[PDB]
RNA sequence: UGGAUUCAACGCCGGGAACCUCACCGGGGGCGACGGCAGGAUGAAGGCCAGGCUGAAGGUCUUGCCGGACACGCCGAGAGGA
RNA sequence: CCCCGAAACCCCCGGGCUACACGCGCGCUACAAUGGGCGGGACAAUGGGAUCCGACCCCGAAAGGGGAAGGGAAUCCCCUAAA
């Protein structure tokens, strides 16, 4: 075992975790994980907003889950536990997923997004982007950005401080990309005080 | 019906048959520089959280 | 299904078996007949009469 | 008359399988010295037969990787092309040859005009 | 007394660096030798792909690079120090190795 | 290895289907022949004392000596109807024609009591 | 086998295909979850000894074989579909 | 969405995608002396390595073969490049 090896075998574990639980946990706001390898185990911590889903009924979701990771995964001793975020709001991928799935439950396009903007910016963003793209308005596909604040696109400062997430949100006729972009309350260089 | 199953999922061992995408399933683009086993679409999909940039 | 398979013949107060036995198994294994030979039910292998 | 690399038929047969392979060209000498394939197997033995016995059959194949010996004289074997069974009825210059090589796969080509 | 070589890797030249302090001021509180974070040639793995799907259209390609930064630490092996260099945090994005040359 | 014109006696229902569900928690102690070829197999070795048979097998294959041979050892045969709660009371899901007892559990006290009830009804 | 046909198709689909890859061709063999239907395990759902067919095959079969056990022979309704 | 659905699903053998009277694109080698051959002499970097790189020794005309130090990578090797 080489090094990079190492480095390259736990990304792409962590990343197949990652993918299993967003599928699963997509009505918790999964928005990610960790992992330590403690001595007397593996220990992970599932961030998430509704650490009730992910628990379920008294710990039954946590119990088949970690018998999944060490099965499926190679684990030594999954320690599985939960958290929060911090501000949801500003997290991206977790308004993406509740964008996503309001537009299953069957809530109008504009009226969600314009309705998780507006949660977004009264929870303290600096801006906030959100293109719906697809089968829209009938059977031939368009795009609609709703947007409001102040948001960069282009650079290393975008790369790093803005939140990007996606979604589709799966309807009867097919499916809506969700992307949202949410630029919180931190500056950038040309500021200049 | 006194028979014989004949799946016969074979063993590559070498082969654009041999090596799958972990992710998709996909045979051949596949990528296996420093251990991995992933198809260039995947890879370029998800490369970030894998902590590979693109600072050139 | 082949499904109806007494072989036994009750000599009375006790069977007697229509099989044959294979010498290199072990107890309980029953035969068949084809010609010259004896067939393994259990895993089956070569074996003639001789 | 025949004459192999100055060995006569008779003296082709009696030979063992190390020697002829000996005799052969590298490629061939490689495949036996790697050895044969069980269906390759089952083809030579029902060749032994035939030469023996009757085989009650034509024999038939799907192996054109199996390279011709002295002993798969006199008889004639029908080789897949991808379609059919074609005949090939083996002469002793046909000593170190495989099966394929006589049974074709494409047909020669009479073009039409282009277009 | 024999020497005790630390190499250590990581993704992050922070925490690379933090765990260099660590070592420092602890060998600093005790009196213990040692031996610089010597920087070892940093591996760049990089992988170039072409990031279209459809193979039509001009080509293009993504080069993503993966950095791995590497120290190697000597320090002479006392039971305090290496219990306590054991005792450390070591965070999660890095490696360590911590052989002896005796 | 019954038939409906074979079915000499009176068998009630709670007797042989709960001696049945006697032997259910007794087949985890031992050995269950099923089956008329085991059947004959155990009441001409001897080593079981009574069985139970349904009438679902096809055709005739040993009544034609059974009605003379069953009194060779003292051992009864006990009637449950058919197929459905045959397989239903062994615990498997496939039924048998005969279930051949062999080492009974959960007490004497209780199978060979209702072997009893058939030394009131018949062998 | 296909896709792509000015720029922006044609050493492109990371497409350097012996098998696989493959999607084409010739041949061969497996697959109905859930229910119900024909039934039923009676010794078999399933595997299976020597051979005939077979390219080769317990695939199949006269001839026989048992380790202990349900159902495409029929419907819906499906899994999967490069 | 439509269709196949016991076949348009899955697996195996063999063939094919490698066929060639022709047209086109991109390229390699050349049409020589601003060179060809032979023998000698020099000078790199990037990257990669576990059933993987393989020095070193021996065998062989070559391709290659046997054994094999060290090397999980600023330690060893690929690796004394060609013009
Ligand atoms: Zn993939």
């Amino acid at each position: 075992m080489a090094i990079e090896r190492y480095f390259i075998e736990e990304g792409v574990r962590e990343m197949l975790i990652d993918e299993y639980l967003e599928k699963e946990l997509r009505r918790a706001g999964y928005s990610g994980i960790d992992i330590k390898k403690t001595p007397l185990g593996t220990k992970v911590v599932i961030f998430a907003a509704s650490p009730g889903y992910v628990i379920g009924r008294g710990g039954r979701r946590i119990r088949e889950l970690t018998r999944i990771l060490e099965r499926q995964f190679g684990l030594e001793n999954p320690q599985i536990e939960v958290e929060e975020i911090k501000n949801p709001y500003l997290n991206a991928k977790v308004q993406a997923i509740r964008l996503a799935r309001a537009l299953e439950r069957g809530i109008h396009f504009r009226r969600a997004a314009y309705s998780a903007i507006r949660a977004i910016m009264r929870n303290g963003a600096r801006g906030v982007e959100i293109r719906l793209s697809g089968k829209l308005t009938g059977e031939r596909a368009k795009s609609v950005r709703f947007y409001q604040g102040y948001l960069a696109k282009v650079g290393n400062p975008a790369e790093t401080l803005v939140s990007r997430g996606y979604a589709q949100a799966k309807l009867k006729l097919g499916v809506i990309g969700v992307k949202v972009s949410i630029m919180p309350p931190d500056a950038k260089l040309p500021d200049e005080i | 019906m006194a028979k014989a199953d004949y799946n016969k999922r074979k063993p590559r061992k070498f082969g654009k048959g041999a090596r799958r995408c972990v992710r998709c399933g996909q045979y051949g683009p596949v990528i296996r520089v420093h251990g991995l086993m992933l198809c260039r679409h995947c890879f370029r999909e998800i490369a970030p959280k894998l902590g590979f940039k693109k600072y050139e | 299904m082949g499904q109806k398979w007494k072989l036994y013949e009750v000599k009375g107060g006790k069977v007697r078996r229509k099989n044959k036995f294979c010498p290199r198994c072990g107890p309980g294994v029953f035969m068949a007949e084809h010609k010259d030979r004896w067939s393994c039910g259990r895993c089956g292998y070569t074996e003639w009469k001789r | 008359e025949f004459k192999y690399r100055g060995y006569t038929f008779e003296e082709l047969l009696n030979m063992s399988l190390e020697d002829f392979a000996k005799l052969l060209p590298s490629r061939q000498r490689r495949s036996l010295k790697r050895g044969l394939s069980p269906e390759q197997k089952k083809l030579l033995r029902k060749i032994r037969l035939a030469r023996k016995g009757k085989y009650k059959k034509p024999i038939r194949t799907h192996s054109r990787d199996m390279v011709i010996l002295p002993e798969m004289v006199g008889i004639t074997i029908h080789v897949y092309n991808g379609k059919e069974f074609v005949p090939v009825e083996i002469k002793e210059e046909m000593i170190g040859h495989y099966l394929g090589e006589f049974a074709l796969t494409r047909k020669v080509v009479q073009h039409g005009s282009p277009g | 007394m024999q020497k005790a070589r630390i190499k250590l890797a990581s993704t992050d030249i922070k925490a690379l660096n933090e765990v260099t302090d660590q070592i420092r001021q602890i060998a600093e509180r005790t009196g213990v030798r040692m031996s610089g974070p010597i920087p070892l040639p940093t591996k760049r793995i990089r992988i170039t792909t072409r990031k279209s799907p459809d193979g039509e259209g001009t080509a293009t390609f993504d080069k993503f690079e993966l950095r791995v930064h590497k120290r190697l630490v000597d320090i002479e092996a006392d039971e305090r120090a290496m219990r306590q260099i054991m005792r450390i945090r070591v965070p999660e994005d890095v490696t360590i190795e911590i052989e002896l040359i005796s | 290895m019954a038939k409906p014109s074979y079915v000499k006696f009176e068998v009630p229902a709670e007797l042989a289907e709960k001696a049945l569900e006697a032997v259910e928690l007794a087949r985890d102690t031992g050995r269950i022949r099923k089956g008329t070829n085991e059947t004959t197999k155990a009441v001409e070795r001897g080593q079981a004392k009574l069985v139970v048979i349904a009438e679902d097998v096809d055709p005739e294959e040993i009544v034609a000596h059974l009605p003379p041979l069953c009194e060779e050892k003292e051992i009864p045969y006990i009637y449950v109807p058919s197929k459905k709660e045959l397989g239903a009371a062994a615990g498997i899901e496939v039924p048998a024609a005969s279930v051949a007892i062999l080492e009974p559990g959960k007490g004497r006290e209780l199978v060979e009591d209702i072997a009893a009830k058939v030394r009131e009804l018949m062998k």
